[PDB]
């Protein structure tokens, strides 16, 4: 545009360019998600809070699957209840704070199919290797 | 069919481990009562609801003498006690050569109280005032080198220099709940009749623990949770005379506590800003400090420990006996009923000796006594028998009254070779760990162990 | 009755049910081993305690393999010292708490043969990549 | 050579053994980089050094690749610029601390081209797997 | 005026009083954003904003 | 003086130390050393010390 180095310059710098394209550089801000007498506090709680954040989430990832990617396809399919726009809308038109007000809705729901999922998958992997 | 070891992570397996308990308190009083409320300004604000786990085919080991959550816990509670004294009013001051004669209110003697005058120092450092108030016995102590005049000193003068407790600050039990960390988890007791060891066939998992009350006493136990099924009675070596016998109760006594007499409060300025509340006037009559518990009920309470107690004691009549003699705060029942440390005197309460047959003659006549004790009040306090920990508990205006439920006495067993039909219980306590003991008794920490190795009969293609 | 949001969600809950239906149910218990003036201390080394913790066991899955999956064939074949049972008996009778009395034995043992094997791997995959 | 553990236990055994050995013993210094009232400071902050800095490095393993096996292949060809030495003489005769002496230049611009590489093959895979 | 309400410490004279600038920072995984639409009235959107 | 003579290192120094009770000074005394003790600021040259 700009250099993608500068696209997520310290953060959120494609958080305008709509998600077809801010999608295209999320290495350059997940490499900052972690970077880290009595005001001793305000320093230590300050690092562990970014720790336990950043933990947190990669928690998440490797029970989701793929494992830790920055994207995966999870093979859990989008529910008709969830079901509210066409692909051509989101992806070309809105931008992802944007898509956050509406898929904030069923959010914690999701999680739970996806993390189940992997336990299918992974027993069946056991089974694949049992019977070959 | 060459067999190939494996690795799960997640697994629920588990080890007794000494971590760090937190506190998590009850959420309700975390109004302005937060910085107000001693034993609860340093927990966080929470909602531990319940977990209804029931593991199913757990057997786990319980014990309660070896554990070290109860010595966590009171740690906490010296720790926490220090803190709150730390900000405000040093009696050093005060240290100084009283004049003092019976009060004799209004042509009236007062058997308890002396009106002590002394030279106080005013906000200008030059300039000294002559202040008075009315201050208890054991608070006072006849003064060295005269002889046998009314001078007079405080009672801590020559072992340290007591802290005023900041008359914000409140001293209630507001209930505590201990959470361990995350990986590990708190294990609890649900079988009947625990006698504080041996295995439970029937566990349960929970965030945190039940909302535990800091009550401190003395030879019975007092607003504290109640058993299940029947008296338990629960000692970690019974045929040891020197072990401490929590007698749990199934039905709550319950115990009525007054100070009748119109104490008033006057403010004595000393130094830059500091000022030192002491009673000015008893503006009513004399009284006495009293505590009432219903003598047929209490019957009862002795009557169902009696029979608890014979079955670990069989073929024996079950006699109780006053305490053994010493200091009130060795002797005496405490409190802190209202904000005032009463100190009452357990004899007679613990007389008499109840047949072995035990003819419960609780029937529809009317057996409406009650048996009246009489309480000795301390302002100047020695906490826990540490004497740099001591404290002057400020005078509260207005007759007090302290409703409660009642207990688990805290007895000592005696007796020599002479007597061996009966055995004489006597009121022991005084120890802090035992008031809380109590109500730990179903709680084990455990550190989760996640990783484990197992085999499968299959290999990693490669 | 009671359901799985209590029944796991809380924790530990399978750890009776048998490592033949324990093993189903992981991540939802690996899931909360890390949602973690002067008693500043008190929450900063019981934050500290947990992350440290976490990290320490992610550290050995991730040197024997394979990699962040909660369950791997370690291609590491049992010694005879360390055959004690047949497969039938462990994984429909006994219990993950009772089987890790027995398998503790031997443990530290393990944890070597794995860390080896997989350095063999990897060399491995490197020659693999640079033949072909 | 000796045992891998009897070298190699401690710390850096094989700091002079020359990169083609050094090589083979990776994983029990990797093992070693995460172990663990005011004066507590020189405790709780001496533990939140070796977590952070553990996963600052981590960190970008996973944004290179691929992700945590400990040895990838990047298919980042070499510049020009960076052309040093014949592949004879880096392994067979240099050591690790010797060889980062030389290629401590250039390592900041290599950083880049590893994260940037990765999204270009994530993207890839969405597309292979969208297509198929 | 003092003595009546509380004991007054003298300011060390070696410490100096002066308004040395203050930079606040958020700790990592947050951000400061910032406006820069011109007679912003203190509440509202601002179509132009900044991280910093 | 110790008994019949003196020790040439130590001062038999006497002081009014406070008691307990704040009102009540009591008349007290130690063997300081010297290097410990310096003349009084300021008096005519008499047996007067201070730490």
């Amino acid at each position: 545009a700009v250099g993608i180095g500068a696209v997520f310059l310290g953060f959120l710098g494609a958080a305008g360019s709509t998600m077809g394209a801010a999608s295209m550089t999320l290495t350059v801000q997940a490499r900052n998600l972690l970077s880290g007498t009595v005001w001793g506090i305000k320093q230590l709680q300050a690092r562990v809070l970014a720790v336990e954040r950043y933990l947190r989430d990669q928690q998440l990832l490797g029970i989701w699957g793929c494992s830790g990617k920055l994207i995966c396809c999870t093979n859990v399919p989008w529910n008709s209840s969830w079901s509210n726009r066409n692909l051509s809308e989101i992806w070309d038109n809105m931008t992802w704070l944007q898509w956050d007000k509406e898929i904030s809705n069923y959010t914690q729901i999701i999680y739970g199919l996806l993390e189940e999922s992997q336990n299918q998958q992974e027993k069946n992997e056991q089974d694949l290797l049992a019977l070959d | 069919e060459n067999l190939w070891v494996t690795v799960y992570y997640g697994v629920p397996v588990w080890k007794e481990a000494k971590t760090t308990l937190f506190c998590a308190s009850d959420a309700r009083a975390y109004e302005k009562e937060v910085h107000n409320v001693w034993a609860t300004h340093a927990c966080v604000p929470t909602d531990p609801s319940p977990q209804e786990l029931v593991l199913g085919n757990v057997t786990e080991n319980f014990n309660m003498w070896k554990n070290d959550m109860v010595d966590q816990m009171h740690e906490d509670i010296i720790s926490l006690w220090d803190q709150s004294l730390k900000p405000c009013v040093k009696l050093t001051p005060l240290c100084v050569t009283l004049i003092c004669s019976d009060a004799t209110v209004k042509t009236g003697t007062v058997e308890e109280m002396k009106n002590c005058s002394f030279n106080t120092t005013t906000e200008i450092r030059d300039k000294e005032k002559k202040e008075y108030a009315l201050f208890y016995k054991p608070d006072i102590v006849p003064l060295s080198e005269t002889n046998n005049t009314s001078e007079y000193r405080l009672i801590n003068c020559n072992t340290s220099a007591c802290t005023q407790a900041c008359p914000k600050v409140t001293f209630e039990p507001i209930p505590i709940h201990y959470c361990a960390p995350a990986g590990y988890a708190i294990l609890k007791c649900n079988d009947e009749t625990f006698n504080g060891t041996g295995p439970c066939s029937n566990v349960s998992t929970v965030q945190c623990t039940h909302g535990i009350r800091p009550v401190v006493s003395t030879q019975l136990l007092l607003n504290g949770s109640l058993a299940e099924k029947e008296i338990v009675i629960r000692s970690e070596n019974l045929t040891n005379n020197a072990k401490i016998i929590i007698v749990h109760l199934h039905t709550p006594v319950e115990i009525v506590c007054t100070r009748p007499n119109n104490n008033t409060r006057k403010s004595v300025r000393i130094g830059p800003g500091q000022t030192f509340y002491a009673t000015g006037d008893i503006i009513g009559d004399i009284k006495q400090a009293h505590c009432n518990i219903s003598e047929e009920k209490w019957n009862d309470t002795l009557q169902k420990v009696g029979i608890e107690l014979q079955k670990h004691f069989p073929n024996k009549t079950i006699k109780y006996n006053q305490s053994a003699g010493g200091d009130m705060e060795i002797t005496t029942h405490s409190f802190n009923c209202g904000g005032e440390f009463f100190y009452c005197n357990t004899s007679n309460l613990f007389n008499g000796t109840y047949n072995g047959t035990y003819i419960s003659t609780n029937s529809s006549a009317n057996s409406t006594s009650t048996i009246t004790l009489q309480c000795r009040i301390k302002q100047i306090i020695n906490m826990w028998q540490g004497v740099g920990r001591c404290m002057y508990a400020p005078p509260i205006a207005g007759n007090i009254t302290c409703r409660s439920n009642i207990t688990g006495l805290l007895l000592t067993r005696d007796g020599g070779t002479n007597s061996n039909e009966t055995e004489t219980f006597r009121p022991a306590g005084g120890d802090m760990r035992d008031n809380w003991r109590s109500e730990l008794y179903k709680y084990k920490v455990v550190k989760i162990e996640p990783l484990g190795v197992a085999p499968t009969r299959c290999k990693r293609r490669v």
